[PDB]
């Protein structure tokens, strides 16, 4: 997961380099992944879409 | 009895002649190492910034 969310931060790093990554949430067919991303630490939750 | 020392007279030359020598000599170029770089727009900003 933190792999992904490095790559996903360069992705809106890229657009604009002021703006930096707040939150991310990706949506899979069975489950939902949201995580939320700081330098010091990196929270991430699984929650079966409803 | 003809022959005489005045009459004949040797003479040794020799011409100096370096000593042969064989020596061995190995030449390696400077080691090469591998490098991989990325770079990114954000990346080139930051250290710009």
């Amino acid at each position: 997961i933190p792999l992904l969310t490095k790559k996903a931060r360069s992705v809106v790093r890229d657009l604009d380099p002021t703006n930096d990554l707040v939150f991310l949430r990706i949506q899979t067919k069975l489950n939902e992944i949201m995580v939320a991303p700081d330098d010091e630490f990196s929270l991430i939750v699984i929650q079966t879409k409803g | 009895t003809l022959r005489n020392k005045f009459n004949y007279n040797t003479r040794e030359c020799q011409t100096i002649n370096p000593s042969i020598r064989e020596r061995g000599v190995s030449t390696e170029p400077p080691p090469s190492d591998t490098i991989c770089g990325n770079i990114t727009q954000w990346e080139i900003f930051d250290a710009y910034y």
